[PDB]
């Protein structure tokens, strides 16, 4: 415990940005992706209302992009470091295998539920890879889970209501397999306009071949390629069959129970920038804009800065905080 | 192990001594009372509470809570035998079972077949509630307590307690008492005469004099929010029996007192069961408007109509030429638009509704489905009420077939094993749609934007769009109270349409004839600027004469008819 607490009290400079820049450590770039993928590691915080309704605490995230460009290796690292975390593919899965399937069993002989990838990843995080190749019968399935947690089931003689709160982190290509500049996102991208209403932030990649960028990125990857694992000699080959990750680990572990609270001054912050976001959004067109923003920009911007506030363990979302997520999703959605 | 006849004479001292400071203090001992009342046939299950008996012996409490059942029947047998001094009075003969019974004493002149009264326990206050997952193994022939949510019921069906048979030959009859699950019925005379002379005489069973007891069986569920994270909730069967039965229904929460226990065979590993000793179900017109939905600014006469479709009109029945008087209406929203709140509004303040969405989702649909009985079906739930579908747009064809013959029949059918079953859909329709791309477009016409048929589109009373965009000092105002929220008499309403809902009120020739030429001018006006058919006119007297009923009035006027229409007509503006 005394090397976190000696580690947040220092207050020297923004630990949220330390942490975002060390991870996933071989990947080169894409500052803004890794900063959202650590919000979502540490999540935001659910809160219930005297009528009976909630607010969702989970976030979900899509990736948009060209071959080439470390769509895939994101994925398989989030995987490794975080915990109760599933794979999942577009073109390998069913709408049963993802929610449920009813089972025979030979100890008993009695006819029960079994749980698909969605329940099993209840309090964690669900990676698919591949978004778009799925039917959009197995999208049906995953509206209910992605808006309200839950996955309604009739089948066995069991009516019921289960648990599967996840967060849902994807990446896709874009339609014609490379992007075309001369058409809007909307028309790139070929998803259906309710469903990409559905995700916290869309982020859009694109490997630009400038060749003081390609200096850098072919030079960090050659370096990987010469590396030796220090218990290894001189010619072996193996069998078929910044900060240290122990410390990342063990940081968002303890992160994770804070449950920090808004200001007034961070509330005003958020409702008077929402207003001029609102005005400005007004102004443009949908020539120049992802998707409309909506009281969904608000949940998502008490969200991200909870968020914030919960990596720096300050009881209250501060005014740093509002800023950085208001900052994160003005770079997602008013960026060409 | 005890002397159960010394526990016997000690039950028999709680019966005949205890007093709860009962009948407001006057001490009148409510058992011997009770006995009273069980001796002149008033009353046949009694319910003894441990909480009384803690007062005297705490160890005769936990000597009942584990291994129950003795103490089961020794509760039984004391009360049998103290029953005839808490009589005084000859009771009327008013059974058939107790006629055969007056004729076997009249001849002669088991005690199973007399006994015609129930014990049961109720748990003591100490004893907090399980869940189903923690009525593990080291608590069986243990009473118990178990909280959860019903799923299904049965019928009520005969039990057999104890059978009667009579002799051909030799005019006697004998007995035989059931215990077990099962049981193998008799054949051949025992009684000595038969058995001596060889004389062969077979023997008749008699449900004239055979005793039988009313038994249902049940099941209970897990509370979803009582399951651990990532796991399938499990159940437990409840077997109801006795005076306890018809107490519980499908889908209401339920607390039970009862014996867990297994089942007899006909392996080591054996199933079981709860059995259950008891069962615990766990002006005006513009106030009512403001009344709905204030967390939503504007929407004045969108309130207004959610308010008459709430309080409907009245079914006409004129010999069969059927008007019906269920309001129905349909709200086109924009994408992400303030119509959620609004319809969960009316969702969570509707005194009998449902809810479902038109994708088609992993469970039960809009109707009724099959499982292995029938069940289910939002249509079907919201029955003397309200029903809301929301995404209708995304609706398939079955879907739209299912919401046609609700509006034309209110019922509907569903096929168990190829039996044409049909089943009750009484109630009104709510409907929420979405443009099938973007923004709604004014520069065309609102099934170009919606995209259901027109056919079953325009059979809605009112048709509304629900169209908004950004500004400034809303959007701040907005903002400021959604962050205000996450930083820190609906009776009155329920009783008022209960008792103005009484009144179906007529209307007059006079109001016919105004009526009359209303609708011709308004009909004239509609081709000259069509969409106005005879579903018109029989909206306006719908909305109108629900008006009438919101009012305390026993007839509709002039400023009804006028209110309607300007509703019907005002309507067209949200399309622009
Ligand atoms: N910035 C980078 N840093 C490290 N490796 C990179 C980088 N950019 C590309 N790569 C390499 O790109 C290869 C393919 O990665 P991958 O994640 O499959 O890309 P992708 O965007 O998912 N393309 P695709 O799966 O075809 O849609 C890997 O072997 C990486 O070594
Ligand atoms: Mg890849
Ligand atoms: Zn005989």
């Amino acid at each position: 415990i005394a090397k976190i607490k000696k580690f947040s009290k220092t207050r020297s400079k923004d630990i949220f940005d330390q942490l975002a820049k060390s991870l996933a450590p071989s990947i080169h770039g894409h500052d803004y992706v890794k900063k959202a993928i650590l919000c979502l590691l540490l999540g935001g915080v659910e809160r219930d209302l005297e009528n009976g309704s909630h607010i969702r605490g989970d976030i979900n995230i899509l990736l948009i992009g060209d071959p080439s460009v470390a769509k895939s290796q994101l994925l398989r690292y989030v995987l490794c470091t975080a915990p109760r975390a599933i794979p999942t593919t577009g073109r390998g899965s069913s709408g049963v295998g993802l929610t449920a399937a009813v089972t025979t069993d030979q100890e008993t002989g009695e006819r029960r539920l079994e749980a698909g990838a969605m329940v099993l990843a209840d309090r964690g995080v669900v990676c698919i890879d591949e978004f778009d190749k799925m039917s959009d019968m197995d999208r049906t399935a995953i509206h209910e889970v992605m808006e309200q947690g839950r996955v309604t089931i009739a089948k066995a003689g069991i009516h019921a209501r289960l648990n599967a709160r996840c967060s849902v982190l994807a990446a896709a290509n874009p339609v014609y397999g490379r992007y075309d500049q001369y058409k809007t996102p909307m028309e790139n991208i070929g998803l259906q306009d309710s469903l990409l209403s559905r995700f916290d932030l869309l982020f859009i990649m694109l490997d630009q071949m400038d060749p003081e960028q390609d200096r850098e990125i072919s030079d960090h990857v050659l370096r990987m390629h010469r590396y030796r694992a220090p218990g290894e000699q001189d010619g072996d080959a193996m069998p078929l069959g910044m900060v240290s990750a122990a410390f990342m680990k063990k940081y968002i572990h303890v992160a994770k129970i804070i449950k920090p609270v808004l200001t007034q001054e961070s509330a005003t912050y958020i409702a008077e920038e929402y207003s001029r976001l609102r005005s400005q959004d007004s102004m443009s067109s949908d020539t120049a804009r992802t998707s409309p923003v909506t009281a969904r920009t608000l949940e998502t911007l008490i969200r991200l800065a909870t968020a914030h506030a919960k990596a720096r363990m300050s009881k209250t979302v501060d005014l740093q905080d509002a800023e950085e997520a208001v900052e994160l999703v003005q770079y997602a959605y008013f960026k060409k | 192990l005890k002397d159960y006849a010394l526990e016997k004479e000690k039950v028999k001292k709680f019966l005949q001594e205890f007093y709860q400071d009962d009948e407001l203090g006057k001490k009148q001992f409510k058992y011997g009372n009770q006995l009273v009342r069980l001796a002149h046939r008033e009353q046949v299950a009694l319910y003894v509470d441990l909480d009384d008996v803690a007062e005297d012996d705490p160890e005769l409490v936990d000597s009942i809570c584990e291994n129950a059942r003795r103490y089961a029947k020794l509760f039984a047998d004391a009360v049998q035998e103290l029953l005839p001094q808490y009589k005084e009075r000859e009771v009327v003969n008013k059974d058939v079972l107790d006629v055969y019974i007056e004729h076997r004493l009249m001849m002669e002149q088991p005690a199973e077949l007399m006994r015609r009264f129930e014990l049961y326990f109720q748990g003591p206050s100490s004893n907090k509630p399980r869940v189903i997952r923690e009525v593990r193994a080291d608590s069986v022939g243990k009473l118990v307590t178990v909280r959860g949510i019903v799923t299904r019921v049965s019928e009520v069906k005969p039990k057999m307690v104890v059978a009667t048979y009579t002799c051909d030959q030799c005019g006697a009859e004998t007995y035989q008492p059931i215990q077990s699950p099962t049981f193998m019925p008799l054949i051949m005379c025992p009684s000595q005469e038969c058995q001596t002379n060889r004389s062969g005489g077979r023997l008749y069973l008699q449900t004239r004099g055979s005793r039988f007891i009313k038994f249902q069986e049940m099941k209970m569920q897990e509370h979803s929010d009582q399951v651990p994270v990532g796991n399938i909730p499990r159940s437990i069967t409840v077997l109801v029996e006795g005076e306890n039965t018809r107490i519980a229904q499908p889908g209401d929460h339920v607390s039970v007192t009862g014996i867990f226990l297994p089942i007899l065979r006909t392996g080591l590993l054996s199933e079981t069961y709860l059995e259950a000793h008891r069962i615990v179900k766990m002006d005006f017109y513009e106030k009512l408007a403001a009344s709905i939905a204030p967390e939503i600014y504007g929407h004045e006469d969108v309130k207004k109509a959610l308010l008459l479709l709430l309080v409907g009109g009245v079914d006409q029945s004129p010999r069969g030429m059927k008007i019906r008087g269920n309001i129905n209406i349909c709200l086109m929203g924009d994408p992400g638009v303030a119509k959620s709140q609004l319809l969960s509004y009316i969702d969570r303040l509707a005194p009998r509704s449902q809810y479902t969405t038109g994708r088609g989702s992993s469970g039960v649909g809009l109707t009724a489905a099959v499982l292995r009985t029938l069940e289910g079906g939002a249509l079907v739930l919201a029955d003397q009420g309200v029903c809301c579908i929301d995404e209708f747009d995304k609706m398939a064809e079955a879907d739209r077939t299912a919401i046609h013959e609700v509006m034309e029949q209110q019922t509907i059918s569903i096929a168990k094993a190829g039996i044409l079953t049909t089943l009750n859909a009484r109630c009104s329709i709510l409907a929420a749609a979405n443009p099938a791309y973007g923004r709604y477009n004014p520069r065309r016409s609102l099934e170009q934007n919606i995209q259901l048929p027109a056919a079953l589109l325009s059979r809605f009373d009112l048709l509304w769009l629900i169209q908004d965009r950004p500004d400034r000092d809303n959007d701040l105002r907005l903002a400021q109270h959604i962050t205000y929220v996450h930083q820190h008499d609906m009776k009155l309403m329920r009783r008022y349409i209960a008792m103005c809902r009484e009144k179906q009120p007529m209307v007059p020739e006079s109001l016919a004839d105004y009526i009359t030429a209303a609708y011709v001018e308004m009909r004239r006006e509609a081709w000259a600027s069509t969409y106005t058919s005879a579903r018109t006119l029989l909206a306006i007297l719908r909305l109108s004469t629900a008006l009438a009923r919101l009012r305390m009035v026993d007839v509709v006027e002039k400023e009804d008819v006028n209110e309607a229409i300007r509703l019907m007509e005002m309507s067209k503006d949200s399309l622009l």
